[PDB]
RNA sequence: GAAAGAAUUAAAUUAAUAUAAUGGUAUAACUGUGCGAUAAUUGUAACACAAACGAGUGAAACAAGUACGUAAGUAUGGCAUAAUGAACAAAUAACACUGAUUGUAAAGGUUAUUGAUAACGAAUAAAAGUUACGCUAGGGAAGGGUAAUAUAGCGAAAGAGUAGAUAUUGUAAGCUAUGUUUGCCACCUUCGACUCAACAUUUCCUCUUGGUUGUAAAAGCUAAGAAGGGUU
RNA sequence: AAUAUUUAAAAUCAAAUAUAUAUAUAUUUGUUAAUAGAUAAUAUACGGAUCUUAAUAAUAAGAAUUAUUUAAUUCCUUGGAAUAUUAUAUUUUAAAAUAUAAAUACUGAAUAUCUAAAUAUUAUUAUUAUAAUAAUAAUAAUAUGGUAAUAGAACAUUUAAUGAUAAUAUAUAUUAGUUAUUAAUUAAUAUAUGUAUUAAUUAAAUAGAGAA
RNA sequence: UAGCCUUUAUAAAUAAUAAUUAUUAUAUAAUAUAUUAUAUAAAGAAUGGUACAGCAAUUAAUAUAUAUUAGGGAACUGUUUUAUUAAUAAUAUUAAAUCUCGAAAUAUUUAAUUAUAUAUAAUAAAGAGUCAGAUUAUGUGCGAUAAGGUAAAUAAUCUAAAGGGAAACAGCCCAGAUUAAGAUAUAAAGUUCCUAAUAAAUAAUAAGUGAAAUAAAUAUUAAAAU
RNA sequence: AGUAUGAAAAUGAUUAUUUUAUAAGCAAUCAUGAAUAUAUUAUAUUAUAUUAAUGAUGUACCUUUUGUAUAAUGGGUCAGCAAGUAAUUAAUAUUAGUAAAACAAUAAGUUAUAAAUAAAUAGAAUAAUAUAUAUAUAUAAAAAAAUAUAUAUUU
């Protein structure tokens, strides 16, 4: 390993602010992705938007995917992971069984929010 | 109504499938602007790309032309003829 | 209440399958039996799997004939996947297609079959070595990485040490450090002697110190600080 | 207090959220630190400086390390209100009261937008003279890195055909300007020629050199 | 030759890409134990046998004052028993590239619908170049869970890619250069000075540990809970 | 190796302006003082031109390579020269001429106009779109497989 890739395995803490909004983006993504359903329900039904988004009642989505999105067990809003998740991810090759989340490739992009139970 | 969706992020690094999903979302350059009107069909190819895009849902639909109208900036003059 | 029949359910593919392994098979593809020896036949074969080409695999359907079955129907070899070889030149037979002036013929043609190129897409029918006396056009089509090995340390202590594992010694296993030996990868195509040495300390001597029932003294063993000077 | 274990959010406890909603169910989150071990050869090597705070005392410093966070802190649920704050203006006795500003932290590319320009294409217009056309100019949208390679269009030199003008010109060279500029032009200067194979359309190349 | 690229065109062309509906169940209402609508939950039409998980059959391993067969000495005194050992039976516990009784996500893939039409496929006529690749991340074969090692699989970049960041940097994080300008947003990364930019909250460190390449077994000290 | 001209460059000496004797690297780009020279509209608090004050950025060019500042190959410099050309054929694309014909005329030839089969004496709706017809395998003839032909004017 002669080529240095100085990568550290720590994050500064600008790269742990940049990171826990890129995940609270993600999560209002969704949000918004299902609120546009509901609405769009609502106004099928016969109301108005004002209405629609005022409506007590929230129509959950009935998609596969959306459903599975807003599961906190499945995918966890920001607000809810653990610090250690939210800056490490699980390698099965490491010391301790973790690694720091920046060495993964496109980790600015890719979105990995579950590890497993006692890992 | 309807989703307003801005490619925040680039595509240079994002594997071909989710590059054809961007694509056949009308989604060109980054910064670009496409008003979609909202469906589960369309639901679903955001949910895929939920990183890349910026999603928020809007009351009406605004054509290129108005967009562009309402991005101008403001001259501070009036010209007067001589 | 009893006898017989049709049988049902559970288990079974571990046995058996011509032949390796894999998948399948009791609704049997396995086994027994009658007829049979027939489809182990004949001209068109669309469409798919596979696929660079050459090739390869399944096969609906139309037409002629055969075997079995009362009939429905089944049979274009083997439960399936291996059991193979292009052209060229020759050889045999069939067709009646040409027949170099005409008639024949000779010769070619279509159809069916034959022989191995195992370096198995087969350069010829037919071909091994030596060069340090060598030549031409090209490519590299000690440093670096690793540390199995080597050196050294650390943890724990089986056992010696007259007694007591830890004065000294420390099996075999464990965790490490260096890149000083033997290796491995191919990114990168001279051993010794003379002269002068510079640097490190993992200290051979000189300086200070700790331990040594194994420091009585002197000589010694082990260890810590120490690179100023010296080291045939 | 002494002794023996582990350093755990699995179980338990606490808190948050979604459903039936004063409660219950379900989901999520929360469980140690320092030192020694510590290791070689040109030269200390976080990139370097340098970084740990201190009352008397400054208009004023007190990590620039590690861990979890914020954009001054708190309630409702990106936004609203209140409360510690800085600065200023007015009034009153260096202090008190009222009023105003700050709640997007900032830097950051050849990213995106805005401001202009060029080419191509799609869709609309305007002016001028296959007019369903050509040239030019507008508006909206999309595109414009690139080796091997493919396609389109142009410029310089020379030759051949046609081809006015002329020392108040032509050619060449230097300097300074102009045109979105490998080119051609304006002016000045210098030298040759009573003079362009000149402008432009074709046809051809011994048609372009820091690379052997 | 195929694969990847290019030029010109053809319509009876959307056939391309992407996602959604499909399925099971619960609750409410309408209709005749069933159908319909609405809401909710479930990794949600069809194919599969990896991870995981397990010891089913196959291949292996361990232990039983458990039981039986056989072997051997002793006791009993030739009997049975005992001392036992191997095998089987029973119970309990384990693992595997060529085990999967259970089983994901990704993946293959289907009709209709919707969205991309300044967009895709298919087809016809003509041209190439390439067939020495490299690194990073993930799951593996070989090596020794060594190599800037070697061989393949998936994704990205370099090859052929300017710019910002990692001091310097082909392969890492961003982000793709028509030409201008420079107002505004910014990505990765940063804000004591070198160097463009900052103020805070709650705890720990006293070692300059650390501050952009974390060095282990172990020992000491101290802190929480039982 | 003709004769004239020759401010073409490389190269040498000298002079003129500017910079340089406390500062370190592809010698340039940008930012920016200062000095100097020209300027017949510097009206100037002016415009250009030259110049290593000072600051920031900046790892020569080509070839071969996965990859080069590379301590991989080639280059002292400048000027001249130095590399996809021709002949005979074939196939495609655009335009032009003519057109069920075209070239060429003296004849001859070539191509197209009929598709097949190894080949032969065979060769396209008996009444309409393939369900008809021609050829090849087969037959008595059909079906079957492949290609081609036809719905005022022959392509
Ligand atoms: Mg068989
Ligand atoms: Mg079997
Ligand atoms: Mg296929
Ligand atoms: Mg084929
Ligand atoms: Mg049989
Ligand atoms: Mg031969
Ligand atoms: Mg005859
Ligand atoms: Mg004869
Ligand atoms: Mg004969
Ligand atoms: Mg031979
Ligand atoms: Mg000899
Ligand atoms: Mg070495
Ligand atoms: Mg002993
Ligand atoms: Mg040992
Ligand atoms: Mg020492
Ligand atoms: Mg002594
Ligand atoms: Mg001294
Ligand atoms: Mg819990
Ligand atoms: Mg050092
Ligand atoms: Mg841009
Ligand atoms: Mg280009
Ligand atoms: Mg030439
Ligand atoms: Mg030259
Ligand atoms: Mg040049
Ligand atoms: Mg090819
Ligand atoms: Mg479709
Ligand atoms: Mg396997
Ligand atoms: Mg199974
Ligand atoms: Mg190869
Ligand atoms: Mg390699
Ligand atoms: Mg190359
Ligand atoms: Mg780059
Ligand atoms: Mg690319
Ligand atoms: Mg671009
Ligand atoms: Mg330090
Ligand atoms: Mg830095
Ligand atoms: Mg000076
Ligand atoms: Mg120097
Ligand atoms: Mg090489
Ligand atoms: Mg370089
Ligand atoms: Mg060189
Ligand atoms: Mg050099
Ligand atoms: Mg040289």
């Amino acid at each position: 390993g002669g080529l240095l890739w100085k990568i550290p395995w720590r994050m500064s803490t600008h790269q742990k602010t940049r990171q826990r909004e890129r995940l609270r983006n993600v999560d209002q993504v969704i949000k918004q992705l299902t609120l546009g359903l509901h609405v769009q329900r609502c106004q099928d039904k016969g109301l108005t938007y004002q209405e629609a988004m005022e409506s007590k009642k929230k129509y959950k989505p009935r998609s596969k995917s959306l459903r599975l999105l807003n599961k906190p067990s499945v995918f966890p809003k920001e607000n809810q992971m653990s610090s250690k998740d939210k800056y490490w991810t699980f390698d099965k090759k490491a010391v301790g069984y973790r690694k720091g989340i920046h060495k993964v490739p496109k980790w600015t992009k890719i979105s990995i929010r579950k590890a497993p139970k006692f890992f | 109504v309807f989703y307003k969706v801005t490619l925040s992020r680039s595509l240079i690094g994002v594997p071909h499938t989710t590059k054809s999903i961007v694509k056949s979302l009308g989604l060109g350059k980054r910064g670009s602007i496409v008003y979609k009107k909202v469906n589960p069909a369309i639901a679903g190819s955001l949910a895929k790309v939920k990183e890349l895009v910026k999603v928020e849902v809007t009351e009406h639909e605004l054509t290129p032309s108005q967009q562009r109208e309402l991005r101008k900036s403001n001259p501070g003059f009036i010209v007067e003829k001589r």
